[PDB]
């Protein structure tokens, strides 16, 4: 086949300019297409042959000779904030590489720990909830039941429309029989030069 | 205008055979190839393509798992999926331009390869107790097999997380950052009639 | 006070580039647009059609405007050549140049192709008028026309050789499509086409300044002031003639069969015969065969009768064109059939000019009052030939688009491989059959009556 690599899965743009790069495992002869895909929508054609638009606003331009192709959006608005894929049509086995844009904001994480309720404790289970509602970047969550644990489920939304901050839900499922290990702590590590620890006993 | 329309979501059980249709309007189907694409909330794969007047090509990964047919009397391309287990994804159908090799128009169908259908359980998680500015509550919905829509009574500060797979069921969390706490309730709704609403108390 | 041999040679050298490009373009522009410019075949079809139709439209209008051009100290034709060559040698190089434009390659190619054909017309048609202005002697003008023709043919050979050995040698990548599924690059090919365009432009400038140096005007002042200006009425009167219209339609249909053949033949040789690097050699074999066959067909026309010559000449390529779409792409068979095709091209182009003086004598016998008898014939022939060849090339490339042509494909789909075999063996065969039937309907019966008309030419 042929591999198409998009190095940056997430990119930061602030209504100025964005340059998305696609790399190829073989010289494709400038046979590269670029697709726009909003979440919940099918991929839509933007550029074929790496230099030709197909009924798109003029801010979406594309260049690239061989083995390194680029798509530039010099007018990036809220419609431009979506995912973009790069396809090569040099070989029989077609390929993609995905990439997404993100806005530019500040920083500052928040955390909150919540014990399982009595209704859940009655029905043979205990789910401890760790909420990280507003932060920017990437974050890591560790569970400490006086010892590290790696049996929790983690979920992350997209980006907030207004606050422009990411969130994270960590659910730690522990049975009632194993519900005596001491205390439960949720620790969040971000780019803040120190972890945020919230604990219950 | 060229447009392809696909069938609705399907929920096969384990290793059942699922057929996805793709009807095509606005162009002769026999002149252009039809390509199928694979997206499991990630980058795109290419399963196969079918020419409506002859040969059908498959990628080596999907050889024996996918079967492509084309009915030119109704211009409908059918993709048949056999064994499953990790194929719960979005299968897109799009016609290739017969000149270059790219895809101008796209469709999209959903496939969920799971088993079971149960009612969700709602737990109104609250704060164990502290004092620092505004308060943050929570609501946990665990143990279902559909797409819910968690809501709050007229409050727009909520964050509803994407559901995650646990066992063979789905779990979802919701967070609300409220300043004052006179009274709050969490309302959710299940794909089926299943739907209830539980208030959030203290401690 | 006659024309020098060096002056006539400079005149012919200056006239060569005209058809040269008209050949280089007619042989390689379809391949350049489909495979190097990376256009849709629909846009390539509309570019070819609109460009050739604009050339056909601009030829008589430029002729009429130059007929209204006054006399200068530089001449009546030399200012047109000297102010048409520098724009043309830029427009030609801007044809063979892939633009870095985000949208609208079609507009770029249409504008620069139509501008180049307009400026080539403004070069050529005053040069075509120049043969009556170089000298007042009929024998000197005939010798200059013979030198022009001989150089024109050698220039077609030279231009085909240059383009084939510049852009047919550089290897290029392909695009393996799904049907194919079981070191140079595209920029190198674009650079090769730009190099060929620059070389042909340099030859154009050199021959233009040679034509300026070696040819004067001698203050002819359009000879006798009396001349006919009834273009449409004269064309209708000429087409009302029996043998004249018969030769017009026969020559036309034959030139349509051998002008639809070339543009589809480049694609046919490169995609149906396995000759990705060898179609240039096939084209040079065809041109060399035509150059060899021209004295042979002169001897055949002088030996075995005029009518039988055009019977055996234009219909000789029919079994070979049937054979090439019926063999598994044999190298030697294609080479020998290309030799026979060059022989038939030489016959199809040489023989109507051989048959023309008999028709002219018959028209002079039937119509004693005649002014510009050929001047309307070659014209009408050029206009209809160019328009029909444009329409033919456009319809053929649009048929390739409807068949599903794959841009830079390594293996074409079956519809395209059928369409390229049809377009080199069915439509040229049909048009050659039509031309043969019209030549059967040609009533002068070669010289058997024409010499008797020559006896009437002795009467007048
Ligand atoms: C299987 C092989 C496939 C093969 C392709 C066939 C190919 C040949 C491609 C050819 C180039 C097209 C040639 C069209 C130009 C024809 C004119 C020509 O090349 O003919 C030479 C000479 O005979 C004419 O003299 P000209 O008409 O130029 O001057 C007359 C002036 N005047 C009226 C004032 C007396
Ligand atoms: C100036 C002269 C111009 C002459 C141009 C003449 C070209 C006309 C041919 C059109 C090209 C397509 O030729 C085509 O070949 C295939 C043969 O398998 C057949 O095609 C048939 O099957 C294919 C599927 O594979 C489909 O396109 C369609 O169902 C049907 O057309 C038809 O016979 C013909 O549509
Ligand atoms: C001698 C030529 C005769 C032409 C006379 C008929 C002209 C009108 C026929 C139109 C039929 C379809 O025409 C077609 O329409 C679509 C929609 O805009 C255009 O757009 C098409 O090409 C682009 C790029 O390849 C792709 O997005 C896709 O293939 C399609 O959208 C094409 O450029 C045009 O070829
Ligand atoms: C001399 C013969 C003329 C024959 C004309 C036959 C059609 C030739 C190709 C026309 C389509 C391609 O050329 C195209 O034209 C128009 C302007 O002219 C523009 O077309 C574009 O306009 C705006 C962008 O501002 C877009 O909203 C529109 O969707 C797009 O079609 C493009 O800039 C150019 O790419
Ligand atoms: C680049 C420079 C080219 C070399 C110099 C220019 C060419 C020099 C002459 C070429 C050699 C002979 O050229 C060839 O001679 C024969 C003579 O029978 C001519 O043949 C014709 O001559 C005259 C008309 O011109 C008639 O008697 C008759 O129609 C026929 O015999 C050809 O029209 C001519 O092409
Ligand atoms: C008109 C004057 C002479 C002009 C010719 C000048 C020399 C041309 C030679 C170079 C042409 C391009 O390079 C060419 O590439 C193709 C590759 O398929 C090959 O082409 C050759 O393959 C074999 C080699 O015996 C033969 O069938 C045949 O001679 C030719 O088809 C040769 O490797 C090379 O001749
Ligand atoms: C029998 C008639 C003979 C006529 C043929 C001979 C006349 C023309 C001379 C041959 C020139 C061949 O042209 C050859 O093309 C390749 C392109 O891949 C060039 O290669 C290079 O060209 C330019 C140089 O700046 C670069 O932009 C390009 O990247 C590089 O590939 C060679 O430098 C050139 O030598
Ligand atoms: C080697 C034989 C020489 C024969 C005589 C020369 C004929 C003309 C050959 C010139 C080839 C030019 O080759 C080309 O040049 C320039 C940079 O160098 C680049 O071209 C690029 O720059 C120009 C700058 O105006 C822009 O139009 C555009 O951004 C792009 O086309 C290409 O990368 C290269 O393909
Ligand atoms: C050296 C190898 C390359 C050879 C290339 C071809 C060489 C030239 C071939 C000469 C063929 C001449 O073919 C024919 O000759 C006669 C003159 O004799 C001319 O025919 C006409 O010329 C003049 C001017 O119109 C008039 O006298 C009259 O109308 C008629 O005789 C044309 O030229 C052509 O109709
Ligand atoms: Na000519």
């Amino acid at each position: 086949a042929l591999d198409i690599n998009s190095p940056e899965a997430e990119k930061n743009a602030k209504g100025a300019r964005a340059r998305i790069t696609c790399n190829a495992g073989n010289q494709v002869g400038s046979a590269v297409a670029w697709f726009n895909q909003r979440p919940g929508d099918p991929a839509s054609l933007l550029t074929y042959w790496a230099a030709t638009e197909k009924g798109v606003a003029g801010k979406q331009s594309a260049q690239g000779a061989s083995t390194k192709f680029s798509m530039s959006s010099a007018g990036p608005e809220a419609p431009s904030l979506s995912s973009y894929w790069c396809l090569l049509f040099e070989k029989g086995a077609f390929s993609f590489g995905g990439s997404k844009l993100n806005p530019r904001e500040g920083a500052g994480p928040q955390a909150s720990i919540l014990p399982p309720s009595a209704d859940l404790n009655t029905s043979g289970g205990a789910a401890v909830v760790c909420f990280l509602p507003n932060w920017y970047g990437n974050i890591t969550v560790q569970w400490k039941t006086e010892a590290p644990q790696s049996q929790a489920n983690m979920s992350w939304p997209g980006q907030a429309g207004a606050n422009a901050a990411y969130a994270m839900a960590a659910v730690l499922a522990i049975t009632k029989g194993d519900y005596g290990p001491g205390s439960f702590t949720c620790n969040a590590s971000n780019r803040g030069t120190g972890p945020f620890a919230m604990s219950l006993n | 205008a060229s447009k392809l329309e696909l069938s609705g979501p399907a929920e096969p059980r384990g290793s059942k055979s699922a057929q996805i249709t793709c009807k095509a309007k606005g162009f002769p189907e026999a002149r252009f190839w039809v390509f199928w694409l694979f997206q499991r909330a990630a980058a795109l794969d290419w399963p196969a393509a079918n020419f409506s007047g002859g040969p059908v090509q498959f990628e080596s990964r999907f050889q024996g798992n996918a079967s492509l047919k084309g009915s030119q009397a109704q211009a409908n391309a059918e993709l048949n999926i056999g064994a499953l287990g990790s194929s719960t994804a979005t299968y897109r159908c799009g016609w290739k331009l017969a000149n270059g090799g790219f895809f101008p128009s796209w469709g999209g169908a959903n496939v969920n390869g799971a088993a079971g259908a149960k009612a969700p359980a709602v737990y109104p998680v609250e704060i164990s107790g502290a004092g620092t500015g505004s308060v943050t509550l929570g609501c946990l919905v665990k143990g279902y097999n559909a797409k819910p829509n968690l809501t709050w009574p007229g409050a727009s500060g909520a964050l509803t997380f994407p559901s995650e797979l646990n066992g063979a069921l789905w779990n979802l969390a919701s967070a609300v950052t409220g300043s004052g706490f006179p009274s709050a309730t969490c309302a959710v709704g299940f794909g089926a009639a299943t739907d209830v609403d539980k208030k959030v108390a203290a401690a | 006070s006659r024309l020098s041999v060096c002056s006539k040679l400079c005149y012919a050298i200056g006239g060569a580039p005209y058809q040269i490009t008209g050949c280089a373009i007619g042989f390689f522009l379809q391949i350049y647009l489909l495979d190097v410019a990376l256009l849709d075949p629909f846009y390539a079809s509309i570019i070819l059609f609109v460009g050739r139709a604009w050339d056909a439209v601009t030829d008589p209008t430029v002729g009429f405007l130059v007929s209204r051009t006054p006399w200068t100290r530089f001449g009546r034709m030399m200012p047109w050549i000297v102010l048409s060559t520098p724009f043309a040698v830029l427009c030609y190089f801007l044809i063979w140049y892939v633009p870095s434009v985000d949208q609208g390659k079609v507009v770029w190619y249409l504008i620069f192709y139509c501008c180049f054909q307009t400026l080539q017309t403004c070069f050529h048609v005053p040069y075509s008028a120049l043969t009556m202005f170089i000298s007042t002697e009929q024998k000197e003008r005939d010798s200059a026309t013979a030198y022009r023709m001989t150089v024109e043919v050698l220039g077609t050979l030279i231009g085909t050789a240059i383009q084939g050995q510049i852009v047919g040698m550089a290897n290029a990548p392909c695009i393996s499509t799904e049907i194919d599924l079981q070191h140079v690059s595209l920029q190198d090919l674009r650079n090769a086409y730009m190099i060929a365009s620059g070389v042909i432009c340099a030859i154009y400038v050199v021959c233009a300044v040679v034509l300026f140096l070696g040819v004067k005007e001698q203050k002819d002042t359009c000879r006798v002031r009396t001349e006919p200006m009834s273009f449409f009425q004269g064309i209708c009167m000429v087409m009302g003639h029996g043998p004249y219209a018969k030769l017009v339609m026969g020559f036309l249909f034959t030139s349509l069969a051998f002008m639809l053949l070339e543009g589809n033949f480049a694609l046919f040789c490169i995609y149906n015969l396995g000759f990705r690097n060898d179609f240039q050699n096939v084209l040079l074999v065809i041109m060399l065969s035509a150059t060899l066959a021209i004295p042979f067909w002169q001897w055949f026309l002088t030996k075995f009768g005029k009518k039988t010559a055009v019977y055996i000449g234009t219909t000789s390529v029919v079994p070979f064109l049937i054979s090439v779409v019926l063999v598994p792409s044999s190298l030697a068979v294609t080479y020998i059939a290309s030799f026979a095709a060059g022989v038939s091209v030489a016959a199809a182009f040489l023989l109507p000019w051989s048959m023309l003086p008999d028709v002219v004598d018959d028209f002079k016998v039937q119509n004693p009052e005649s002014q510009g008898h050929e001047a309307i014939f070659y014209s009408f022939y050029v206009f209809f030939t160019k328009f029909a060849s444009g329409v033919s090339l456009g319809v053929s490339t649009l048929s390739l688009d409807f068949a599903g042509y794959v841009t830079r494909g390594c293996t074409q789909p079956g519809e395209v491989k059928l369409t390229l075999k049809i377009l080199v063996s069915a439509a040229p065969i049909v048009l050659i059959i039509i031309g043969l039937l019209i030549f059967i309907s040609y009533p002068i019966n070669e010289e058997k009556r024409q010499g008797n008309r020559k006896l009437l030419n002795e009467q007048r």
